[PDB]
């Protein structure tokens, strides 16, 4: 069933699973028209597939181009994300097919189940959570090969970068969540708090500064102080 | 004008066929029921007065045989059985009906409403979801179960309705696993009409004896299958019209049929309000939606 805080180190547990996060599927600017009328106008979007044990993140980049012609898009994401999920299933080696995928937002729960009949033994979970996977877009270089594409593109990344050398699939988890979190709520003051500091780099093959561990506990009580903040700016308190 | 006789009333029971019942007291005179409409198939049904629980009943055509009840006090309950010599029956029936034993089939002439909910309904389909080959009447009681709610224990004992499920294989085409799942039309008309139930008239049937089952039994299962009848064809946007047409007036005669107090358990509000408001047929029901709108519109 459903995926809530009392059941949360099955994550990290030795069966492969799945988050699937279709938020970012569909992206429009809204404008208005020469007419005075309002038009939407399609972005590059992208499904977040992630294994939340080893940080891989399957990064399915949707082209604009799927949308032309075509009518309820809002309806047609949903598939669309359920799709590219079953055929990336389809595409890996039998061992490393997922036993659950779990997705974030319930709507997801049918398309993919019809989808993923052919694997009855593949669970389809939906979660209690309120995961911040939306905030992917506020990570630079994940933004930078959705907007560049000029195709439709999958694009594998460890999301945790080398954290996993250091600290545990939990730990790791928690901070990526605080990260995103905080990116969601102030993007602005997040960023600011990440790479404001000229003389801290992310490696080239890395989506994070290079924190020693030290500086990830400043990193991250800075980003506690502007979550709660923020939730207080926002209820006064 | 066909004849059901009894052998006695040894319990006291509350005794239907088709949409009428009359009580009958322990060991009151009652020897059956007369004057049977030939051409329709019939149920015969009963409760008894100890023990709501568990209402049962047979369906027969009086044209298969001559059939006879008899209260059986090992098993407990009220057996239907068929007499083989012609002439038993005609003897010991004509000594009930010179003796005014027996209870008129109460047949109001202007009307239609038995064989508005039996008009696709044949015994010889009865008989292959109610697998008991020996008879050609068939029992059913409240809880029986269906094929597919045991896939989710009895096979002999089953109501073997055909299984309808929208997230299944046999209803999605790989391939338009969006288009079948949001237009059923697919599986409506080449899956089931006219691969397994062959004609429309075959599907309506076992929509209509699904539903008898679900108001005269409370059998869950029947109602989960009628339910899930209406639902494929409402969800599919390509009908034929005539089909449509007549639905219409099949669900009209069973909403005006079930009891008053019994809609809160046999009426499912997700399948009505689906059907009847954002389905593709929402406006082609209207003599459904006019009496469920003035009958049930809290359930809306
Ligand atoms: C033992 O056979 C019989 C007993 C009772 C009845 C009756 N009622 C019939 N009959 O033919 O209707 C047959």
């Amino acid at each position: 069933g459903a995926m809530n805080s009392s059941n949360y180190a099955e994550l990290f547990n030795n069966d492969i699973k799945l988050f699937v996060d279709d938020t970012n599927v569909y992206r429009v600017t809204v404008h208005k028209t020469f007419e005075g009328n309002v038009a939407t106008k399609a972005i590059n979007g992208c499904i977040f597939t992630l294994n939340p044990k080893t940080g891989h993140l399957f990064l399915k980049i949707i082209h604009t181009s799927v949308w032309a012609g075509q009518k309820r898009l809002s309806q047609l994401a949903k598939w669309k994300t359920a799709e590219e999920v079953s055929a990336l299933v389809r595409s890996l080696p039998k061992e490393e097919q997922p036993k659950q995928i779990i997705v974030t937002r319930k709507a997801m729960l049918d398309p993919l189940e019809v989808h993923m009949l052919d694997f009855p033994n593949i669970a389809i979970r939906p979660t209690e959570l309120r995961l911040p996977f939306s905030a992917a877009m506020s990570i630079d270089k994940l933004s930078d090969v959705v907007m560049k594409a000029t195709e439709p593109q999958m694009v594998l990344f460890n999301i945790y970068d080398d954290w996993l050398d250091r600290i545990s699939s939990y730990t790791a988890f928690s901070r990526l969540t605080l990260l995103l979190r905080a990116l969601k709520t102030n993007e602005e003051s997040a960023k600011m708090i990440l790479l404001s500091d000229p003389t801290i780099t992310i490696k080239s093959y890395h989506l994070w500064p290079s924190f020693t561990d030290e500086q990830w506990i400043t990193i991250e009580s800075q980003m506690r102080d502007l979550i709660l903040t923020e939730y207080g700016r926002k209820y006064n308190v | 004008m066909n004849t059901v006789p009894f052998t006695s009333a040894p319990i006291e029971v509350t005794i239907g066929i088709d949409q009428y019942s009359f009580n009958v007291k322990e060991n009151q005179p009652f020897h059956g029921i007369k004057d049977i409409p030939i051409g329709h198939v019939h149920v015969i049904h009963f409760q008894h007065a100890d023990n709501s629980s568990m209402r049962y009943g047979y369906w027969f055509d009086c044209r298969m045989g001559n059939f006879y009840i008899q209260y059986d006090p090992k098993d407990g309950l009220y057996k239907m059985m068929e007499e083989r010599d012609g002439a038993k029956f005609e003897n010991i029936v004509h000594n009930f009906k010179e003796r005014q034993m027996m209870v008129s089939y109460p047949k109001i002439d202007e009307d239609d409403t038995w064989y508005n909910l039996t008009e696709f309904v044949q015994m010889d389909k009865i008989r292959k979801i109610v697998r008991k080959d020996e008879n050609q009447f068939s029992y059913v009681d409240s809880s029986m179960t269906t094929v597919q709610e045991n896939e989710l224990s009895d096979p002999a004992h089953s109501l073997n309705y055909t299984v309808i499920n929208f997230k299944s294989r046999e209803a999605i085409r790989p391939g338009h696993e969006m288009e079948d799942f949001l237009d059923k039309s697919y599986y409506l008309n080449t899956v089931m009409l006219q691969g397994i139930f062959k004609n429309s008239s075959n599907y309506f049937g076992e929509l209509q004896f699904a539903f008898l089952n679900a108001m005269f039994f409370g059998n869950y299962g029947s109602s989960l299958q009628w339910h899930a009848m209406i639902e494929l064809i409402c969800s599919s946007a390509t009908v034929p019209k005539h089909m449509l047409d007549k639905l219409d007036e099949i669900l009209y005669y069973q909403i005006k049929t079930l009891p008053e107090q019994y809609s809160d358990i046999l009426l499912n509000e997700r399948v009505w309000n689906i059907c009847l408001y954002s389905s593709f047929q929402k406006n082609s029901l209207h003599n459904t939606e006019k009496i469920m709108e003035n009958k049930y519109p809290e359930l809306l």
